[PDB]
């Protein structure tokens, strides 16, 4: 062969990878949380555009703190290896660190972590995708005009 | 013939860290609006760092929050980009 760079990873597995995308719209009462609203959108159009980019999107409504670890407990517990990635949509309400269940706060390391190199083996080598649509905290940027 | 157990992982924050992230209760959020927007026009074009640099400045001088409230009226926002990853990434092939 030629000369072998390597400087992109390797999309061309069989499957672009599973898209978790989880929209969190109600809150339990106790939460003292309101409900976002316009989010159903943001999921709609998520599934839109990954659904473009062939990936296997698996919409996931109003989850509990605890069916979010589960859930990725349970996905990363999967064989991704016929997969070139992961990618995973978190729609809250959150702060610096952690995003909420439809009942409790979830901690960004807790479920990113089911998926480190050396926990989800057919994972490793891959690109690992979270974005987050949630609070990092209370600050409001004033901008400069 | 070891890599880091964070390597390879990409956090695409809505917001800089400690700040508000906006939702507008009709259009949906101004980062995943904008993320899809971008996607859908450079997904077979621009690798992925490039493409969510897009979606940074669209965020950041399209979107400005409209309220009654003195307090959350007229801010803007800047996504954050978080990348943990060792290769380059183009979703075409
Ligand atoms: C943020 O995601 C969070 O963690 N919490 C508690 C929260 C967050 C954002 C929002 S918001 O997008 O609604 N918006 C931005 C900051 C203030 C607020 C103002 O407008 C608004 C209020 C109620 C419903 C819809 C829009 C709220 C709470």
């Amino acid at each position: 062969s030629g000369i072998s760079l390597d400087n992109s990873y390797k999309m061309d597995y069989p499957e672009m990878g599973l898209c978790i995308i989880i929209n969190n719209k109600n809150f339990h009462k106790s939460t003292g949380m309101t409900s976002r609203s316009g989010t159903d959108v943001d999921a709609a159009n998520l599934r839109e555009t990954f659904r473009n980019l062939k990936y296997e999107v698996r919409n996931k409504n109003d989850l509990t703190r605890e069916e979010i670890v589960e859930l990725m407990r349970d996905v990363s517990k999967e064989d991704h290896s016929k997969r070139s990635s992961f990618v995973c949509v978190l729609l809250s309400h959150g702060e610096e660190g952690i995003i909420f269940g439809t009942n409790g706060p979830v901690d960004l390391k807790k479920i990113t972590n089911f998926f480190r190199g050396d926990r989800c083996r057919s994972l490793t080598g891959k690109p690992k995708l979270f974005i987050i649509q949630a609070c990092r905290g209370t600050e409001l940027d004033c901008g400069i005009e | 013939h070891k890599i880091p157990v964070d390597a390879d992982f990409l956090y695409a924050y809505s917001t800089a860290p400690g700040y508000y992230s906006w939702r507008n209760s009709k259009d949906g959020s101004w980062f995943i609006q904008s993320l899809c927007a971008m996607l859908k026009q450079y997904a077979d074009k621009l690798e992925f760092m490039h493409i969510l640099t897009r979606v940074n400045r669209k965020v950041a001088t399209e979107f400005e929050s409209f309220s009654f409230d003195a307090t959350f009226h007229a801010k803007k926002q800047i996504p954050c980009i978080v990348s943990m990853l060792t290769k380059e990434l183009y979703f075409y092939h």
